[PDB]
């Protein structure tokens, strides 16, 4: 997302976990942050979105 | 006339941050609440372990007057 644009992806800003050593739970958490930056990614979109055309 | 679907005035913010309050103790609290009922315990039960060998020495003086 955040390395190739591929779409809308330039405008809207988000931060994603990374791991710190292996460790299955840390990936779990890793899971559980992407979750919550989704939603903070999800209310930027309502910010902004246009009503152009379908 | 155009009627498709922005939103209105901007819509507020959604958290982010962990409502993780860490509802607390101490371990002066347990030391205290755990020590204090424990040795409660303690006192109760020799206190009644007197009394009841009050009893068991009755019962003793019964069987022993009984015997012969």
């Amino acid at each position: 997302r955040k390395t190739q644009p591929y779409d809308v992806y330039d405008q809207v800003e988000f931060d994603v976990p990374i791991g710190s050593r292996g460790d299955c739970y840390d990936r779990y958490l890793c899971r559980v942050e992407e979750m919550r930056q989704s939603i903070r990614i999800i209310s930027q979109c309502l910010n902004k979105m246009p009503p152009g055309e379908i | 006339v155009k009627q498709d679907m922005p939103p209105v005035g901007g819509y507020g913010p959604i958290d982010y941050k962990r409502n993780l309050p860490r509802r607390g103790l101490s371990g002066y609290s347990m030391f205290a609440v755990g020590i204090g009922a424990l040795l409660f315990g303690y006192w109760s039960m020799m206190r009644w372990n007197r009394e009841r060998r009050r009893l068991q020495i009755e019962d003793f003086e019964a069987r022993i007057a009984l015997m012969p």
